[PDB]
DNA sequence: ATGCGGCCGCAT
DNA sequence: ATGCGGCCGCAT
């Protein structure tokens, strides 16, 4: 899907070479600080056909704070270069990577494909892995230690799974009424997942 | 963390934000932290040591209050402790 | 009340803060003075110190190893310890998704070593290494 | 082409050619493992200049490291660097004229690879080896 | 006391052909001549892709000695130097 | 001081001069082993009616075709001069106005041309000052005790490099002669008598 | 986050 | 020598 904050929605559509397509979303999070940032990467190529255009998209999730730029780049190849160039800059991690590693302090990306989700559907493999995540969580609530612990599970599973915290900082995952609320909404993405 | 920065300027290419005239480098400004509204982020508005005082903001006890205190220099602290009284001149 | 005894150990230790500050910050003009940046990165990296990015960073870093000693590194993610105004706040990284948030005032540390390249400046320090740790704010 | 000189001739091309695939083997996992600002640090470490161009710099790094980190020079206290016959000093005798020592076989204590890169250092599998340079035996 | 041709790996995609005026690729195997600048005192490199470099009439004997930073190349590439001087 | 034709704007303006310093300033550079020998003159032209200011540069090889000149019309009346500055210590490594011409390494040398047949050719950047050739009688002087010790060519190399430096020569695209023989010594030291003689005739 | 100016290696 | 593009610290 063309993102609409580029106003070509109609004009191009999305490109893809290969079995990748040029739309990748990234989050980054930070309980400590606070932190919980969203950007967007697209390449447009005109319906026409030989237009081509970088757009980038970046901000607070589910918040005004943020902004855009588009970017339109003069050669049809190029347009790849900077594309990568920017998301190795970014999240650490080649555009065709077999493996998504996490670098520290670089984003982490997302698997994509209303307002409960503020950047969209999410794959049943992010899900799964949210649900081990939450599982390991509540584990070691009943071990009643190393709160560091709870700390990186707690980034890793925001990170995963978007919240529309607006301006205030992400809460703990130290309560285990906590988990159990996730737990449900995580069961009720499946299902909505699944009804697709 | 907190809300009131203070530093000898790390380049002159800064601009203060009441008068709009260019800081000089290595001058002691003053700056507070206010949310980016084109990132998620904090950013700091600097001011000229004279200016700051001037556009409302006032400060207690600098010790605590502002950020990079202790960093300055020391009769700098202490003009700095000085005007957080009444203010400016 | 009270303001005759305890009011002389409040102005004693606020005489030797302020001897601190001004002792470091001659050490830092003397600095600014004698060497540059890329001096500077070399005495960091001589004593096994992370080179910071910023050139008032770097001297600020020089300074802090030389009158208390050379930072050891982080006791869990083995990174790297940076003073912040009131303690030394450790910049490591536990994890590749959160920031480790070690926090002391009394890191372990080796004596600083200056090399022997700046021996011509060592001496315009007059040494005056003293066994002083750091003094933070009450 | 007398069968002894030939013999010789032949083992001593195939030492040449494994000491040039050995040190481009090492460079390029450099070039995998470390940042320009990690090799710098360590041509700082071992006393040694740093160059001006990424390729310098992991070149230098390459040559400490098989043979040794370059001591000063032996008049001006200047740097040596190889020049593909052999290494020539790049240091000021004065400020009017260009050191111009050169030689073979140069003073130099044998290469220390910081801890940090530990990591990385058995990636080299050691293999330090008591090999010195080798030259082109043309004249 | 220097030579007259040099070879190495472009330093940079920057550098164009004298040839085919087209962009010599960064990494690559590249063969330069000395010219004297007409702008400045001191020579400076005309270069030139591997394959044209031959074509515009230089032949060379023994690249080993001929040729700068002929040692600094990978092995197989110096061979293919050498092997080109030929012909 | 004299305005460069190079520039074109020798009659339309004229040499500025603040206070005893004139900015119109000729630097060389030479090194032997390479055969370099630079020669790179810098000028802060004043238009001779007006308020129009004038960044000429030029450089290149002493004596021959080679080289080249840009000439930037400076918009400020002044950061020109902050321009002149910048150029001339990035270029010799010394102030504008430093009480000793210090030689650094690798960096050019400023020259002290007389600003107020033999001098159209002989001379190939202009007059000399009587220090500039007293200091290269006795570098001569150094040289042939040199030569005469018969010692140490490197020494050779560095008193031949500042020689040919102080006065320079148009040797075309060839390599300078190092000064190891007594009757080069003797040519030269002929060469700066005529040269004394020639400035002394000035009155 | 990006914008932008100073800086430095590589071309010419 | 300068021109120019990539890079990185400092602003916003
Ligand atoms: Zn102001
Ligand atoms: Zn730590
Ligand atoms: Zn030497
Ligand atoms: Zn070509």
């Amino acid at each position: 899907a063309v993102d609409p904050d580029s106003g070509l929605e109609h004009s191009a559509h999305v490109l893809e070479k290969g079995g990748k397509v040029f739309s990748a979303t990234l989050g980054l999070v930070d309980i400590v600080k606070g932190t919980n940032s969203y950007y967007k990467l697209q390449l447009l190529e005109d319906d026409k056909e030989n237009r081509y255009w970088i757009f980038r998209s970046w901000g607070r999730v589910g918040t005004v704070i943020g902004s855009n730029k588009l970017e339109q780049m003069p050669s049809k190849e190029d347009a790849i270069e900077h594309f990568m160039k920017l998301y190795e800059e970014k999240t650490g991690n080649a555009w065709h990577s077999k493996n998504f590693t996490k670098y520290p302090k670089k984003f982490y990306p997302l698997e994509i494909d209303l307002q409960k989700m503020p950047l969209g559907k999410l794959s049943k493999r992010q899900i799964q892995a949210a649900y081990s995540i939450l599982s390991e969580v509540q584990q070691a609530v009943s071990q009643g230690s190393s709160d560091s612990q709870i700390l990186d599970l707690s980034n890793r599973f925001y990170t995963l799974i978007p919240h529309d915290f607006g301006m205030k900082k992400p809460p703990l995952l130290n309560n285990a009424d906590s988990v159990q609320a996730k737990a449900e909404m995580l069961d009720n993405l499946l299902d909505i997942e699944v009804a697709y | 963390d907190k809300l009131y920065r203070v530093e000898y300027a790390k380049s002159g290419r800064a601009s203060c934000k009441k008068c709009s005239e260019s800081i000089p480098k290595d001058s002691l400004r003053m700056a507070i932290m206010v949310q980016s509204p084109m990132f998620d982020g904090k950013v700091p508005h600097w001011y000229h040591f004279s200016c700051f005082w001037k556009v409302g903001h006032s400060i207690r006890h600098p010790d605590v209050e502002v950020d990079g205190f202790s960093e300055l220099r020391w009769d700098d602290q202490q003009k700095v402790k000085k005007t957080a009284e009444a203010g400016g001149v | 009340k009270k303001s005759k005894k305890e009011k002389d150990k409040d102005s004693k230790l606020e005489k030797a803060l302020k001897a601190q500050n001004d002792l470091i910050w001659n050490i830092k003009d003397e600095l600014k003075k004698v060497c540059s940046t890329n001096d500077l990165k070399e005495l960091l990296i001589f004593n096994k110190q992370q080179v910071p990015s910023g050139e008032s960073a770097i001297l600020d870093r020089v300074a802090d190893g030389m009158v208390f000693g050379a930072l050891l590194p982080c006791e869990e993610c083995s990174g790297q310890l940076v003073f912040k105004s009131d303690a030394y706040y450790c910049t490591g990284d536990v994890t590749a998704w959160t920031k480790c948030m070690v926090k002391t005032q009394t890191p372990n540390r080796k004596e600083w070593v200056t090399p022997k390249e700046f021996r011509e400046i060592s001496y315009l320090k007059k040494l005056k290494v003293k066994k002083q740790d750091r003094i933070f704010p009450p």
